């Protein structure tokens, strides 16, 4: 932050780039929460095994001696679902959606 | 008529110091403080101000 | 793919499918969508949620 | 931190008869004739002054 009159450095900044609504929305709470788990139950809990796991539980991960997934792709038809699904298994995890 | 015009800009962040950045169509970026018509609740990082 | 003129209104497409009703809440909308067939339509518009 | 900004020039082109057109950051060129601390002499281009 500078002083515009003359320049001058007046206190240093957060470096805090530019996120608007970008990455500031953090939404996972209802509609879609962790009672809208009724699936397609085999499909939830791959993400659950991926995702919520290693979070949860990241030291079961040192002892077998590997990395999580990157990511879990869900893919299929429209619909069927796949908002669904992400928008629950982030509910439960509680952290940065 | 002579009553001044007001600036519009979009917030870009807000400060954890009582302060907003906001990216000003202008072309700057300008800090800028807070007024007491001005709560967190209204403010978003997106907010025409 | 590689195309321009269905390239291009299909990446728009995808953002609709998905803004219309996707991650976003509810509001008020209910969005009243008006075709004159059904026959040249995404099978997303024309299933029901 | 009062002090008249200092704004910062590339030597872009340079003459014999003491002036030095400098490529300012604002946008626009300038020609300006150098004070009695620095020289034509340390006047190379490529240095910001
Ligand atoms: N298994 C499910 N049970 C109940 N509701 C569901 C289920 N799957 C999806 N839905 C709901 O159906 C509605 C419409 O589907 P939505 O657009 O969310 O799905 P998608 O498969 O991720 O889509 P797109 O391909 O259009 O991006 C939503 O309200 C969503 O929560
Ligand atoms: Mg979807």
């Amino acid at each position: 932050a500078l002083n515009q009159q003359t320049l001058a450095i007046v206190n240093v900044l957060p470096t805090s780039k530019d996120p608007m609504v970008y990455g500031f929305e953090v939404e996972e709470k209802p509609e879609v929460s962790y009672e809208d788990i009724g699936g397609l139950d085999v499909q939830i809990e791959e993400i659950r095994e991926a995702v919520e796991l290693p979070l949860l539980k990241p030291e079961l991960f040192a002892e077998v001696g590997i990395e999580p997934p990157k990511g879990v792709l869900l893919y299929g038809p429209p619909g069927t679902g796949k908002t669904l699904l992400a928008k629950a298994v982030a509910n439960q995890t509680r952290a940065t959606f | 008529l002579r009553s001044p015009p007001l600036l519009v800009g979009v917030v870009s962040d807000i400060l954890e110091d009582g302060r907003v950045v906001v990216k000003s169509s202008t072309g700057p970026k300008f800090v800028v403080n807070t007024s007491q018509y001005i709560n967190e609740e209204e403010l978003k990082p997106g907010a025409r101000v | 793919s590689d195309t321009s003129g269905d390239r291009e209104v299909q990446r728009t497409m995808m953002q609709l499918l998905a803004e219309l009703d996707g991650f976003d809440p509810r509001g008020d909308v209910k969005v009243i969508g008006a075709t004159n067939r059904i026959d040249i339509l995404d099978p997303a518009i024309l299933r029901p949620g």
